[PDB]
């Protein structure tokens, strides 16, 4: 004391919230492209006929 | 077996035969024509723009 109260310091309590990955388990593939759009093709192939 | 008094002769028992079955296979014949119209437009595993 006197001019100023003396202190001891203890360890700093650092909480660190995260947002852990859950829905990215269903998105396995990473495909990069330097192009404008991404197109797909869906094709239904009717086979089961006598 | 039939009961029979021991003075008399006895009795004849009938029999039976059998049957037959026969079959024939059917016949299947499909086909496809192949025009240029079924060739010329684009198939899915071909890049857009060029071919």
């Amino acid at each position: 004391a006197g001019l100023y109260t003396t202190y001891q310091l203890l360890e700093v309590q650092r909480k660190l919230k995260t947002l852990p990955a859950f829905f990215l388990q269903w998105f396995p593939r990473q495909i990069n492209f330097q192009e404008d759009m991404i197109a797909f093709d869906k094709v239904i192939q009717d086979v089961t006929r006598v | 077996a039939p009961f029979v008094a021991p003075n008399v002769q006895g009795r004849v028992i009938k029999e039976s035969g059998y049957n037959t079955k026969t079959f024939k296979p059917a016949y299947v014949k499909p086909k496809h024509v192949i025009d240029p119209n079924m060739i010329i437009p684009r198939q899915p595993g071909e890049a857009l723009g060029t071919g």
